[PDB]
């Protein structure tokens, strides 16, 4: 399906944006 | 006393109760849970609006559909072998999105469903990120230190 991919891809990008964004050691 | 299924299940359950706005005493949520409920909800709100059209095209009519959908989505999201706190946060966000759809679309309304959601959420987190979480300070020395108020 493209819905599970569309979901996973968007969650992934948000996840990564939130991660590098938080601390910045 | 952390990094175990029970602890993660309690986190996942706390977040669902918060999303659903049902009160859970027991002397209150842990500091970890409080920090998580705050940041996860922030991600849920943004992901919901960006993923709105796509989600209208799936009917979360049962706990089994929720589980399957969750597993399929989580598998694609983590298929690259990368794990980080940002990504782990999104697991809860998506958990929140799922319970909301299930509350509105579940054919046989069950008032314990959020216990079964919390279960397979913790199950996925355990089997796929448990080792990474441990090596990175767990919830109180990893997640909390990173996401608590400055």
């Amino acid at each position: 399906a493209e819905l599970e991919v569309e979901c996973a891809t968007q969650l992934r990008r948000f996840g990564d944006k939130l991660n590098f964004r938080q601390k910045l050691l | 006393t952390d990094c175990e299924f029970g602890y993660i299940y309690r986190l996942a359950q706390d977040y669902l109760q918060c999303v659903l706005q049902i009160p859970q005493p027991g002397s209150g949520p842990s500091k970890t849970s409080r920090v998580l409920q705050n940041v996860a909800f922030s991600v849920q709100k943004e992901v919901e609006k960006n993923l709105k059209s796509c989600l209208d095209n799936v009917n979360v009519v049962s706990v089994d559909t929720a589980r399957t959908l969750f597993n399929q989505v989580m598998e694609k999201e983590f298929e690259d072998g990368i794990i980080n706190w940002g990504r782990i946060v999104t697991i809860f966000a998506f958990e929140g999105i799922l319970i909301k759809k299930l509350l509105r679309q579940q054919i046989a309304p069950d008032v314990d469903t959020y216990k079964e959601i919390s279960y397979f959420v913790a199950e996925f987190i355990m089997n796929n990120t448990g080792e990474w979480i441990r090596q990175n300070g767990g919830w109180e020395n990893g997640f909390v230190k990173k996401f608590e108020p400055k």
